[PDB]
């Protein structure tokens, strides 16, 4: 499937991947496109900030979903 | 040499480093709030 | 982690420390590094004098946090 990710600065990335993909997996897939490191990036969805222990059908996340990429600075 | 300038000097540079820390720390968690908040409110681009 | 030390002549020093450091062990490093007795050096983090028997997480100082590191006497 394709999902896609919008930063911070209004730019939409597209990513493809199936239900069964980790949130850590869409993390190394924004880092392999963008360069920013997984220790940066925060996931949201639905209001819900996304676990990289979980899976994209752990929040029910589909086709065609858009989901909300937060990072500002600093690894530790 | 002078101690009551450069102390001065020392104390206002450790307060701007504190105002504008205390600043980005507000400014950070009041943009995870909007982003949270507007997930739930439009998640289609608007 | 590191932090950074601002003196009165506009230096900055980086320092390699761990929050259950002492502040004696930072003016130690400093004497270290400057050659600076610990009893000639007052250390400031936001406004505030720091003291030999309290660590850096007393203070709640973190990762490349600027202390400022003041030097003579009270006496002129």
């Amino acid at each position: 499937m394709q999902i896609f990710v919008k930063t911070l600065t209004g730019k939409t990335i597209t990513l493809e991947v199936e239900p069964s993909d980790t949130i850590e997996n869409v993390k190394a897939k924004i880092q392999d496109k963008e360069g920013i490191p997984p220790d940066q990036q925060r996931l949201i969805f639905a209001g819900k900030q996304l676990e990289d222990g979980r899976t994209l059908s752990d929040y029910n996340i589909q086709k065609e979903s858009t989901l909300h990429l937060v990072l500002r600075l600093r690894g530790g | 040499m002078t101690e009551e300038e450069q102390f001065a000097l020392a104390l206002k540079m450790s307060e701007q480093e504190a105002r504008e820390v205390n600043s980005q720390e507000e400014e950070e968690e009041e943009l995870l709030r909007k982003a949270i908040a507007e997930s739930l409110n439009s998640c289609r681009p608007s």
